């Protein structure tokens, strides 16, 4: 899980 | 599969609330441009409508991102521009709600001062400062919003390591300042203003209708309920390894759905006074 | 109100001493003016957008 | 008392700087677009600059652009021209001309008395072929001006202007938009012409009609004058 | 005492009998043969967007391009209809303006209202501003209409039951027209300006003579106030706009009603009346928020000018007949064509 | 596509627009009060405390008022009363010393019924001033109130007679959910009247602000 995916920012 | 059908329902909700956002905010834009006199309130409402309209216009990029199994088909520059714009419009809407509540609080507690010192020029100044601040706070989405292809599944990220202690530190500062200045301070100001309004409408009984109280309470509840899951999931995203990936992979699409629900729903929540009766006349 | 009554009687006598024509004649005259000036009425017959000063 | 009085002229060393002023009086200065119009010692008129009402629009002649600055102080009712690096081609008499633009107005109607500056040592061309013509008082004379482009706009206006500069006197508007007589101009003046070809007719010419007649175009910026048709006898 | 009242009643009886004798055939019977105008569909060519309050009067210029409008934001605004540009904006000393006139020569505009004064404004000044030429004082009630005869004479209509003819250079009432028993609400100059009509709140319209200043004729029939009046372009008829939701056409020569312009589903009163250049269309602004176009020779409503979000207060037609401007209590004037 | 002269005309029109908009902003922050009353009923008294139409300008604690006295408009009120649709409040003056000087109390009462229930003032608050309190107080003892209202079942004493008159005036209001009535008994002339106006006007201002904001 690289931070920041699944969302806007 | 539970996850895949969940994401299907989520993208359906995304598209629905995006359609409502486009339609409602467009309606508000045409209303503000022609129908009603350019007053201090219409500056706020026009700019909030513009911000939510732009948010909903650029949302379908992320909706398409969610249509595939979180597979990016757009490249680095499109990440930068399609996430900076969504974040910019989020923070512009949040600050515009905050200043609308401050305007409504000063209009009740200082009515003489509001009468003498409330002009469209000062509203425009405030809105320009709001757009500037939202840009200053959304800029970290143009710096770190890289993309990476892993095992042939390319997806858009927020790469604080700049492809790691410095990466962790920058991730922490960005997400914490976003949390504070986009959910905590705005919710405190909104609640304090709409709670002082209620207290004054109590001591000096001016309501004679239950609708103002209902509107105030639904504004506060929906702001909290809509911007809380997203910001809190981002805040727990710091040490993401401590928690199962199910947490993030399930919550973040739901919190995103709820946030984009707020964006499309604040127009009917703010512009539903004599504006729409003049529309029904026309 | 003797003065007002006398003045109203004088005015009414002035009204009565007027000359009147038939109503059919007045109707025909209004009609005739309307067909005599029909072609010069842009609102009656909307002029084509070429010479319409209000376009867009 | 509508007078405009210019000041600031004088002998200046070449390459220097000088500032011209135009102190309005007796009219709503803040509502008038203001021009600076120049005249060489032995040549016709030449537009220089234009500052709108509210200072929102400024235009310059290409032969002065960059060197000159036009500005106004509406509270003090003063119009300024700042001139820097004054060349020998800038020796002239500068006129301050008021002009107000609304439907049916009369631009260029009042001209200042002008101040003299001596520096020590595309564009529509408006043609006045007749440099001079002898006229006897009581006679009828017609002055012709010709244009390199159609002055008639799509809106029906023909932006041609006629000015008379009596000897030792400031120019005076005679006819605006090629046909309309300025206020105070006797009816014996009349202006007519098609596109690109114009005529000013003086019927029963009498004294104080002698002088130089200029034809100006206000169709596009820069505004360009004719060379001038001079009347004598 | 009673003998004079009896003689007045006798004279009224004789007059109504005489004008019943002249009424052999109605206007509808005469005009039952001509083809109807059809349907008159006019679109809003321009919307004029400067006023900030209810627009109470407008007047067209005789060049058919410039118009002046008055509203109670305290401004007289002169528009360029073709380009929508504002030529002038005149600040009024009293914002309680009910009327507006535009001089036939175009040099002047007049203004009046709840301050009992008609103010004359010099549009063409050597100083580049619009100034108050003359304040015509002498009415004891509000000014409800005013119409220039020339640059020097203006007839004014007042709520003190009198119309007056003024001499602008001196400011003195040349003639006072005193016949009405209620507020005089409107005013219409004949084409030759030898005479005019006034509609008042006593539900009567009186035909005056400007030269010698007596009421030539009195026309009755309306059931409520008359809010607006206008001459037929011929100068031999006029149409009145009343609060009883009716317009009426009165004939000067036949000397009574010719035709009634009313519909069952119209209940609101008329605020403005104007004719078209041919005299074939009658336009009347209503309290429905919208104008109504009437086939003046058949009473049939030929169209509707529905573009206003409040009551249509003022209404005029250009001298060339080209356009119709309607002002309303929303702050907009719309030009139709 | 525009000519140089036509572009200058458009620029002039834009400056005109700007000044009109400025004037509208400056005028929208005036408090517009319409001063009514049957006849000479203390109207001049409160105008002292604070042609055909008389406008009075004053400032109380950084708030700018305009008072339109239309007592000289002796013409049909239904033809110009819509001009005032949109005033902040109506200051209605009743000289309650005239409960027996003919009848005039009844005339003031019909005027109040007409104005309060008018279709143009449906949300316009009313500041009902009841003037000449002293003369009524040292007159009610001699002449009973029963001359004015026969159905008055109360003693001829000031402190309940005045309350009865207030009740009779406030019961004329048929809009008890859209507009307020702010009654004040005024003969002291001790700057209390303008303070009462200021309080009622600030309440009206807050309510109007809530209407405009949509809150509401
Ligand atoms: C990164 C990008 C999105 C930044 C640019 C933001 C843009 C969309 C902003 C910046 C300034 C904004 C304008 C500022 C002022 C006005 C007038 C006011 O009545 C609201 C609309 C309007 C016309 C705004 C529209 C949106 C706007 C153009
Ligand atoms: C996030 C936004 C809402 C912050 C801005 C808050 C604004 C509305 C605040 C900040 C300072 C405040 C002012 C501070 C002091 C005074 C003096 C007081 O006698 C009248 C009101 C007045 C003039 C206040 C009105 C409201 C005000 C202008
Ligand atoms: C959470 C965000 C909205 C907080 C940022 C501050 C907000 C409330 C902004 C919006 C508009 C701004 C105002 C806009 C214009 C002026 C002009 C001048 O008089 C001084 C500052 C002042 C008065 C600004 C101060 C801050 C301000 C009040
Ligand atoms: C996805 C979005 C549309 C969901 C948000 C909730 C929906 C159902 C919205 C749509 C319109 C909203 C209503 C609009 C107006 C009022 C006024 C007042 O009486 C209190 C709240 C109330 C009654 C709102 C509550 C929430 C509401 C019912
Ligand atoms: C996408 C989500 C956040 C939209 C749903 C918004 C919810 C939180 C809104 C919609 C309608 C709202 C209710 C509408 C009316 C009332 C009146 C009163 O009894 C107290 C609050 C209460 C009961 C509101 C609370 C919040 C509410 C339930």
């Amino acid at each position: 899980y690289f931070p920041g995916q699944f969302a806007f920012s | 599969l539970e996850a895949r059908v969940t994401r299907i329902f989520l993208v359906v909700v995304y598209s629905i609330v995006c359609f409502l956002g486009i339609l409602g905010n467009g309606l508000v834009i045409i209303i503000a441009t022609f129908k009603m006199k350019k007053t201090v309130n219409m500056v706020w409402f026009l700019n909030l409508a513009v911000a939510d309209f732009l948010f909903n216009v650029f949302l379908p990029i992320h909706i398409t991102y969610a249509a595939m199994d979180y597979h990016w088909v757009f490249g680095t520059a499109m990440c930068k521009i399609s996430n900076f714009l969504l974040i910019h419009n989020m923070f512009t809407s949040v600050f515009l709600l905050t200043i609308i509540s401050s305007d409504r609080c000063i209009s009740v507690l200082l009515p003489v001062w509001s009468q003498n010192h409330r002009s469209v020029r000062l509203a425009y100044m405030a809105c320009m400062v709001i757009w500037v601040l939202a840009f200053f706070l959304s800029s970290p989405s143009l710096v770190f919003r890289d993309t990476a292809n892993l095992h042939g599944k390319i997806s858009c990220f927020n790469n604080f390591s700049l492809s790691d202690p410095v990466g962790y530190s920058r991730h922490m500062v960005v997400t914490v300042t976003r949390f504070l200045c986009g959910f905590l301070v705005p919710v405190l100001i909104i609640t304090a203003c709409y709670l002082t309004i209620v207290c004054k409408l109590q001591r000096n009984r001016l309501a004679k209708t239950k609708k103002p109280f209902k509107i105030i309470v639904t504004i506060i509840i929906t702001f909290f309920l809509c911007w809380c899951p997203y910001h809190t999931l981002n805040l727990l995203e710091l040490h993401h390894t401590a928690m199962p990936g199910s947490v993030f992979s399930l919550g973040l699409p739901l919190a995103t759905a709820l946030a984009i629900a707020n964006s499309c729903m604040n127009p009917i929540l703010y512009v539903f006074m004599g504006q729409d009766f003049k529309k029904f006349k026309v | 109100s003797i003065a007002q009554a006398r003045k109203l009687v004088e005015q009414l006598k002035m009204e009565a001493n007027i000359d009147r024509i038939k109503v059919s004649k007045a109707a025909a005259d209004l009609m005739a003016y309307c067909e005599a000036h029909a072609k010069e009425d842009p609102l009656l017959t909307p002029v084509p957008a070429s010479e319409n000063p209000f376009r867009e | 008392d509508v007078q405009l009085v210019e000041s600031g002229g004088g002998l200046v060393q070449p390459g220097g700087s000088r500032k011209l002023s135009c102190s309005a009086s007796g009219f709503a200065f803040s509502s008038f677009g203001m021009h600076w119009v120049r005249q060489a010692p032995e040549k016709g008129l030449e537009w220089v600059a234009y500052i709108s009402s509210g200072s929102g629009t400024i235009y310059y002649a290409d032969t002065v652009k960059g060197r000159f600055t036009i500005s106004r102080d509406d509270p003090k009712n003063t119009l300024f021209l700042q001139m820097t690096s004054l060349r020998s081609e800038d020796t002239a008499m500068y006129y301050c001309v008021r002009s107000i633009y609304y439907y049916g107005s009369s631009p260029f109607d009042f001209w200042g008395q002008g101040t003299t500056l001596t520096v020590s040592s595309s564009d529509i061309v408006m043609t006045q072929a007749t440099s001079s013509v002898p006229v006897t008082p009581g006679e009828s004379v017609s002055i012709s001006c010709r244009s390199s482009k159609s002055l008639l706009h799509s809106n029906g206006n023909t932006y041609l202007y006629w000015f008379l500069q009596r000897p030792g006197q400031s120019p005076q508007l005679l006819i605006y938009r090629m046909s309309n007589l300025a206020s105070g101009v006797p009816d014996r003046f009349s202006g007519s012409g098609s596109g690109t070809a114009f005529t000013l007719t003086i019927s029963r010419l009498e004294a104080e009609d002698v002088g130089v007649y200029y034809c100006m175009q206000h169709l596009e910026y820069p505004l360009t004058f004719g060379a001038g048709t001079k009347l004598e006898l | 005492l009673d003998q004079l009242r009896q003689e007045a009643e006798q004279l009224k009886n004789q007059i109504r009998d005489a004008r019943k004798a002249c009424a052999d055939a109605t206007l509808s019977q005469i005009t039952n043969n001509i083809d109807p105008v059809g349907r008159i569909q006019m679109r809003t060519r321009r919307t004029l967007r400067g006023h900030l309050a209810k627009i109470y009067a407008m007047h067209w210029g005789t060049d058919s391009r410039l118009l002046v409008s008055a509203s109670q934001d305290g401004k007289l605004i002169i528009w360029d209809s073709y380009t929508t540009n504002k030529v002038h904006a005149i600040p009024l000393r009293s914002s309680w303006v009910m009327t507006c006139a535009y001089a036939p020569s175009g040099n002047y505009v007049a203004c009046g209202g709840l301050d009992n004064i008609c103010s004359i404004y010099n549009l063409k000044t050597r100083e580049g501003n619009v100034r108050v030429s003359r304040e015509l004082a002498g009415h004891t009630g509000y000014l409800s209409c005013c119409r220039f005869l020339d640059d020097n004479q203006i007839v004014t209509s007042s709520g003190d039951t009198t119309c007056a003819l003024w001499d602008i250079e001196t400011g003195q009432q040349t003639t006072t027209f005193t016949g009405h028993t209620g507020d005089v609400m409107s005013l219409s100059l004949a084409p030759d300006t030898r005479l005019f009509v006034s509609g008042a709140c006593d539900a009567s319209a009186k035909l005056w003579d400007v030269r010698e200043g007596m009421c030539r004729q009195t026309f009755t029939g309306h059931e409520s106030d008359i809010n607006a009046i206008c001459f037929f372009p011929n100068g031999n008829a006029f149409a009145t706009g009343s609060d009883d939701a009716t317009c009426r056409l009165f004939d000067l020569r036949a000397d009574q009603e010719l035709m009634t312009y009313s519909h069952d589903n119209i209940i609101c009163g008329i605020t403005s009346v104007s004719f078209s250049k041919s005299g074939r269309l009658l336009l009347a602004g209503y309290d429905d928020f919208n104008c109504n176009v009437w086939d003046a020779l058949k009473a049939d409503r030929a169209g509707v000018l529905a573009g206003h979000d409040n009551r249509v207060s003022c209404l005029g037609v250009t001298d060339d007949g080209m356009a119709v401007a309607t002002g309303s209590w929303d702050s907009f004037l719309k030009i139709w064509n | 596509t525009l000519s140089a002269e036509d572009k200058a005309a458009v620029e002039r029109s834009k400056m005109i627009d700007r000044n009109l908009r400025e004037d509208g902003e400056k005028a929208a922050r005036e408090v517009k009060l319409l001063l009514l009353g049957a006849g000479e009923s203390g109207k001049s008294t409160i105008v002292k405390q604070m042609t055909g139409i008389v406008e009075t300008h004053f400032t109380f604690k950084d708030l700018h008022f305009k008072m339109f006295d239309v007592g000289a408009q002796r013409s049909e009120r239904k033809k110009w009363i819509h001009c005032f649709e949109g005033v902040t409040a109506i200051i209605f003056c009743v000289a309650l010393s005239d409960y027996d000087l003919v009848n005039r109390m009844h005339e003031s009462m019909k005027l109040f019924d007409s104005i309060c229930n008018n279709k143009w003032f449906t949300d316009t608050s009313i500041i009902l001033f009841l003037n000449k309190k002293d003369l009524f107080e040292e007159k009610i003892k001699k002449s009973p109130l029963t001359i004015c209202y026969p159905e008055y079942a109360g003693s001829n004493t000031y402190e309940e007679a005045a309350a009865y008159i207030q009740c009779q005036f406030e019961d004329l209001n048929k809009r008890k959910d859209t507009k307020e009535i702010y009654t004040h008994f005024t003969c002291s002339t001790d700057t209390k009247n303008v303070q009462f106006v200021f309080d009622a006007v600030t309440d009206v201002i807050i309510k109007n602000n809530l209407k405009d904001c949509g809150l509401f």
